RNA sequence: GCGAAUGGCUCAUUAAAACAGUUAUAGUUUAUUUGAUAAUUAAAGAUUACAUGGAUAACCGAGCUAAUUGUUGGGCUAAUACA
RNA sequence: UAACUGAUCGGAUCGAGGUUUACCUCGAUAAAUCAUCUAAGUUUCUGCCCUAUCAGCUCUCGAUGGUAGUGUAUUGGACUACCAUGGCAGUCACGGGUAACGGAGAAUUAGGGUUCGAUUCCGGAGAAGGAGCCUGAGAAACGGCUACUACAACUACGGUUCGGCAG
C-alpha cells in the first residue's frame, strides 16, 4: 500500500510503500477523517498521529466523504461535489466514486499529520517551504503586519511586500501587488458624489412640486375668471 | 420557438429601409429601444445607405466606437449600431453639424428632413398614456417612450407636445380635435398629412378618423395612426418635400415629365 | 493618353476622406494600372499620391472606359487608421496573411483538452500575426513618412 | 460576467390538429434596450463608514488509474465572487 | 386604516481628463419598481384532401356544465372533492386513409378549371425511439444531463466516452 503524507505547517508532502498486510491492517474498516495511530505501522513512525483524509482506487478512483460503504458506488454529481466539474450550469454526471470505508482495494491513502512524535522522517523536519503571495487586502495587510485600525493608509502603502527574482533571461527585477479595500481619494469622492446624486434627487422633485402648485392655482384663477 | 430571435433576413427587412434584394442574406436586426422594430431606422442603415457616410460594415463600426462621438439622437449620443431611431426623432452628426428629422414620405420609405437650427431644438411627442404615479404626481407618456412628469394638466391622451429637446420642457401642445394638423405614421396612407375632419369611436375597437389635405382628397385611418401637426392649417414641421399631399401616378408623370 | 472624369464626391468629415466615383477614358489603350489612375487624380486634386487610394474599376465592353472608385484622406494618419489591413497588403505598407485556420483550429483542440499553464505554453506559439505586431507596424510607417 | 434557447438541418408526426387572415390578454411571462422614479436602510441583535468578514482558482508542492476536457489530498493570495 | 413577512429594493464597486492635488468635469457598471421596446404562452371568428366495405360518438374516473379548492407566469376539467346529465352528430359527428407538415407560392391556363407546393420567406414540429430533468430571462434544449429500448468508440475486463451527420 501507498501513502501519501502531507503535514501542513512545513508544507511537508513525501509518500511511501508499505507491502506489509500486517502493517496495513490498521487501516482497514476505518471511515476517512479518522484518527490513525503511527506507531503501529512503522518505528520512523512512532508516535505519530494521522487524519485520513482520503484516498485513491486500484483504478484511481478517489474517496467521497459521506458515502459510506467499501468500495465503488456510482452517483449523480450535481455541482458543489468533490470528484466532480461542472462543464456548464446545470450540470450533472453519473460518475464512480470510492467509499469512505478503506479497504485492500485502495492503492493510495492520503494522511495529515496531525500530531508528530519522536520519530523523526526527513521531509517532515528539514524543509521550511517559503512565503510566496503575502497578503493583499488592506485589512489582511494590517492585521497580519500588525498595524492600528485608525492608522494611515500610507502605513498600510509602505508595509506592502515586494517580490524580488531573477528572470530566466538572467534579468533582476522587482514586483508588487496591488491593495484592494484601500480607503483613496477617489472612493471618497465618489461616495460624496453619489450622496449628491441622492440630495439632488428629492431637491429636485421638491422644486418641482412646489412650481406646478403655483402655476396650478394661477392657472385655475385664470380658469375660473373666464367663467363669469 | 426556445426564447427571442436575434436574426433578420435581408426579404424580411421592411420595405421602408429600401435594402438591395441581392445584397445579402441578413440585415441589421434593429435592438431594443424607444420605437418599434417595424418603425425602427437602424443607425446602421442611417450610416450606410442613406448618407452614405459609411461604405461597409466595417466602416460604420468605425463611426461608432471612435473616441470622438460623432452621432446624436435627440441630443443623447448613440454608439449602438443598431439603435433603432423612430418618426418624430432629430439625429444630428457632429462633424458636419447635419440635424435631419427621421420622416416617412408618401411612398411610406424613411427620410433624412434637412433641419436648419432653430428647427433641431425642437422635437415633436404625442402622448400614449396619461395617469397619476406614485407619490399622487401626474405623469404622460410618449411615442418616443419619454415618460413626463409633472403635465401642464389640460394636455390629454393622444396629443401632441412640442418638446424643447436642449430644456427638456415641453412648450406647447395640441390634440386630437377636429381642425388640426396631422402626418400618418403607419398605414397605406402613410406619409399624408391633412386636416381632420372628424372622428368616429366604435368603441368595441377601433376609432377611425377622416382626413383632407391641401388639394381636397379624404383620408381615413384608425386613430392610432394619426400624429398632431399642430393647431390650425400649420404644421410645426417642415414637411419632406411632398409637403405630405400624395400624387397619383397620372399627377407624378404629368408633373415630372410634362404629360 | 489616360484622362479622368471625376464624377460622384461625397464629403465625409466622419472617416475624414472625401469618396469618389471615377471614370477613365483610356480610348486607345488597355485598362489603366492603378498606379497611373492614382497620379493622375493626385494630380488634378492636388494631394499626394498615398493619400489616395484607387479601388474596384470596370473596364466596359469594347474598352474605352473604366470605372472606378477613388478615397482620398486628409492625413495619412487617418488613412492609415481607416483602410482595413489587406489594402495596407496592396499598397505594400503591411505584410502577408499566413495561414490562420488549420493552426487556430488545432490549437483549440489542445486548449480544450487541458488546463492553464500547458494553455499559456501552447499559446506562447500561436501563429497568429498579432493585433499589437500590426498597429506596431503601422505607427512605425507613420514614423517613416514624409509630407509631400 | 455574458452567450451557448439565435443560427443551420430535416419534414417523420400532424385533417380544426398545425397553419392563414382576423381578435383577445381587464387571464400572463419577458435577460439585454429606451424613458422615469427613488429623504426613512424593519424589529431583536449587530453597527467601522476615511469602507466590514471569512474562503477559494490560477500558482507551488505531493498523487492515483491501462484508460478520457477524471480528479484526490497539501501550502498560498484577489475580487462587481461568497457573506 | 389595521396588522403580517422579512425570502423585495434602499451602491462597502470601477474608468478618464484635469485647472495643481482637495476640489472640479465627463463617463463604466450593479440592481428594484413602472412604463417602453423584444419575443413568447394562451386566445376570438372563419377556412383544409380522399373515405359510409366508418352512423352514431363522448362519460369507471372528465366526457359538457356548476361549486369550493389546487396548481400554474397566468386563464381553464389543467388537476382534486362534491353536484347536475350534459357535449357532438346527414349543415357528416365519431372513425379510417394520405407515396399530407400549413401557408407565401409553382406548372398550365379564352373564360370556369386542373395539378402541384420536401425545398430561399413566415409559422409548426423533431435531433435514433420514448420518458425525465438540471440551469436559466427564455429549454423539455439535444452540437446539455439521467434512465430504459435499439445501437457507436476505447478497455490491461474493472472500467470509460465532449457517443448521437434530419449542421
Ligand atoms: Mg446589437
Ligand atoms: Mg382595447
Ligand atoms: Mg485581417
Ligand atoms: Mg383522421
Ligand atoms: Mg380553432
Ligand atoms: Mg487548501
Ligand atoms: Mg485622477
Ligand atoms: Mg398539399
Ligand atoms: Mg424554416
Ligand atoms: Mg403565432
Ligand atoms: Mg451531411
Amino acid at each position: 500500500m501507498k501513502f501519501n503524507i502531507s503535514y501542513p505547517l512545513t508544507g511537508a508532502q513525501k509518500c511511501i510503500e508499505i507491502d506489509d498486510d500486517k502493517k496495513c491492517n490498521i487501516f482497514m474498516d476505518k471511515k476517512m477523517g479518522q484518527e490513525v495511530e503511527g506507531d503501529t505501522l512503522g518505528d520512523e513512525f512512532k508516535g505519530y498521529v494521522f487524519k485520513i483524509a482520503g484516498g485513491n482506487d486500484k483504478d484511481g478512483f478517489p474517496m467521497k466523504q459521506g458515502v459510506m460503504v467499501r468500495g465503488r458506488v456510482r452517483l449523480l454529481l450535481s455541482e458543489g461535489h468533490s470528484c466532480f466539474t461542472s462543464r456548464r450550469s446545470g450540470f450533472r454526471k453519473r460518475k464512480s466514486v470510492r467509499g469512505c470505508i478503506v479497504g485492500p482495494d485502495m492503492r493510495v491513502l492520503a494522511l495529515q499529520i496531525v500530531k508528530k512524535g519522536v520519530a523523526e522522517i526527513d521531509g517532515l523536519t528539514t524543509v521550511t517551504l517559503p512565503r510566496k503571495l503575502g497578503p493583499k487586502r488592506a485589512n489582511n495587510i494590517k492585521k497580519l503586519f500588525g498595524l492600528k485600525k485608525e492608522d494611515d493608509p500610507i502605513l498600510i502603502k509602505k508595509s506592502v511586500i515586494r517580490r524580488t527574482f531573477k528572470t530566466a533571461k538572467g534579468k533582476d527585477r522587482t514586483k508588487c501587488p496591488k491593495i484592494q479595500r484601500l480607503i483613496t481619494p477617489e472612493r471618497i469622492l465618489r461616495k460624496k458624489v453619489y450622496k449628491a446624486e441622492k440630495t439632488q434627487r428629492y431637491v429636485k422633485t421638491n422644486a418641482a412640486k412646489e412650481e406646478y402648485e403655483k402655476f396650478l392655482s394661477e392657472w385655475k384663477k385664470q380658469r375660473a375668471a373666464k367663467a363669469h | 420557438a426556445r426564447g427571442p430571435k436575434k436574426h433578420l433576413k435581408r426579404i424580411n427587412a421592411p420595405k421602408s429601409w429600401m435594402l438591395n434584394k441581392l445584397g445579402g442574406i441578413w440585415a441589421t436586426r434593429p435592438s431594443q429601444g424607444p420605437h418599434k422594430l417595424r418603425e425602427s431606422l437602424p443607425l446602421s442603415v442611417l450610416l450606410k445607405e442613406r448618407l452614405n457616410y459609411a461604405l461597409n460594415g466595417r466602416d460604420v463600426t468605425l463611426i461608432l466606437n471612435d473616441k470622438e462621438q460623432n452621432v446624436f439622437v435627440d441630443g443623447k449620443v448613440r454608439r449602438d449600431k443598431g439603435y433603432p431611431t423612430g418618426l418624430m426623432d432629430v439625429v444630428r452628426i457632429e462633424k458636419t453639424d447635419q440635424s435631419f428629422r427621421i420622416l416617412y414620405d408618401t411612398k411610406g420609405r424613411f427620410v433624412l428632413k434637412s433641419l436648419s437650427k432653430e428647427e433641431a431644438k425642437y422635437k415633436l411627442l404625442k402622448v400614449t398614456a396619461k395617469a397619476i404615479g406614485p407619490n399622487q404626481i401626474p405623469y404622460i407618456v410618449t411615442h418616443d417612450s419619454r415618460t413626463i412628469r409633472f403635465p401642464n394638466p389640460e394636455i390629454k391622451i393622444g396629443d401632441t407636445l412640442k418638446y424643447d429637446l436642449v430644456n427638456n420642457k415641453i412648450e406647447n401642445f395640441a390634440h386630437l380635435e377636429s381642425g388640426n394638423v396631422c402626418y400618418i405614421q403607419q398605414g397605406n396612407n402613410i406619409g399624408r398629412v391633412g386636416i381632420i375632419q372628424h372622428i368616429e369611436k366604435h368603441q368595441g375597437s377601433f376609432d377611425i378618423c377622416h382626413v383632407k389635405d391641401a388639394k381636397g382628397n379624404a383620408f381615413a385611418t384608425r386613430l392610432g395612426n394619426i400624429f398632431v401637426l399642430g393647431q390650425g392649417k400649420k404644421s410645426w414641421i417642415e414637411l419632406p418635400s411632398g409637403d405630405g399631399v400624395r400624387e397619383t401616378i397620372l399627377e407624378e408623370r404629368k408633373r415630372k415629365f410634362s404629360y | 493618353t489616360i484622362v479622368i472624369r471625376t464624377k460622384k464626391i461625397l464629403v465625409n468629415p466622419l472617416l475624414s476622406r472625401r469618396q469618389l466615383s471615377l471614370d477613365v477614358l483610356h480610348p486607345d489603350s488597355p485598362t489603366a494600372s492603378k498606379e497611373k489612375i492614382r497620379e493622375e487624380l493626385a494630380k488634378q486634386l492636388k494631394v499626394d499620391a498615398r493619400n489616395v487610394v484607387v479601388y474596384g474599376f470596370s473596364t466596359q465592353y469594347g474598352g474605352g472606359k473604366s470605372t472606378g472608385f477613388a478615397l482620398v484622406y486628409d492625413n495619412q494618419q487617418y488613412l492609415l487608421k481607416y483602410e482595413p489591413n489587406y489594402r495596407l497588403r496592396k499598397v505594400k505598407i503591411l505584410g502577408e496573411k499566413p495561414n490562420t485556420r488549420r493552426s487556430f483550429k488545432e490549437l483549440k483542440r489542445k486548449i480544450k483538452r487541458t488546463s492553464g499553464k500547458a494553455i499559456t505554453k501552447l499559446l506562447s506559439e500561436k501563429k497568429g500575426d498579432t493585433w499589437a505586431s500590426v498597429q506596431s507596424k503601422k505607427s512605425d510607417h507613420l514614423k517613416n513618412f514624409v509630407a509631400k
